[PDB]
């Protein structure tokens, strides 16, 4: 879901702000 | 700034952070 987005591959600051709304 | 590799509580940690105040309500779970 959400943990391999910034664990497999790189993810922002935008992304952080997005996964606290999913 | 720049994009960064961040994995289970590490990336919880972060997006609480990011998150400030707010966060998860409720105790965290990978997903």
């Amino acid at each position: 879901g959400i943990v391999e987005q910034c664990c497999t591959s790189i993810c922002s600051l935008y992304q952080l702000e997005n996964y606290c709304n999913g | 700034f720049v994009n960064q590799h961040l994995c289970g509580s590490h990336l919880v940690e972060a997006l609480y952070l990011v998150c400030g105040e707010r966060g998860f309500f409720y105790t965290p779970k990978t997903r």
